[PDB]
């Protein structure tokens, strides 16, 4: 209990880090389809 | 390839996202 | 869409950035 | 003592880094993509 | 505390960690996303 | 600069693997 402003703050920082992430996912998402619509222009 | 790996990250996740709330409920029960 | 994507991004990261901070901060006062 | 979030955190720890590094696999393979594109388009 | 400082420690250096490899997966998204605008300029 | 961004993402990847089994070896030595 003696360190439980930094365990809040880990905790926080892991949401933080799993919503980049999920953002990130989206937008590479995006780019999959780029690279798809791309390649079917082409062949 | 590609369609296993969006798969396997979306996987990953949801998983992530359940110990999320996992670990904030788990916080909670120290006063937060 | 990319845009609002990447500005979202940017502004989470930095959010990450000053949490970060935060808490090595704090894991030096627990020290 | 929290044992028991500090598992949540460390097991958590490893759900994000594993997620992390499927998508770098997922990253390298648009980046050849485009490469191959880059091939073929100029 | 004072049991679990080194876990402790260890989280966080995990989480820099994280977050430094995520920032550097951004910049190679924001390359592979105007590598695409790119192509689309030469093909769209 | 895309090459070197890769290497930069696999070195960090891997220090992160070498930490997550060092912090899973001290979450045990936390038991009794």
């Amino acid at each position: 209990v003696q360190a439980r402003q930094l365990l809040s703050g880990i905790v926080q920082q892991q949401n933080n880090l799993l919503r980049a992430i999920e953002a990130q996912q989206h937008l590479l998402q995006l780019t999959v389809w780029g690279i798809k619509q791309l390649q079917a222009r082409i062949l | 390839e590609i369609e296993e790996l969006e798969k396997k990250i979306e996987e990953l996740l949801k998983k992530a996202e359940e110990q999320q709330k996992k670990n904030e409920e788990e916080l909670k029960k120290l006063e937060k």
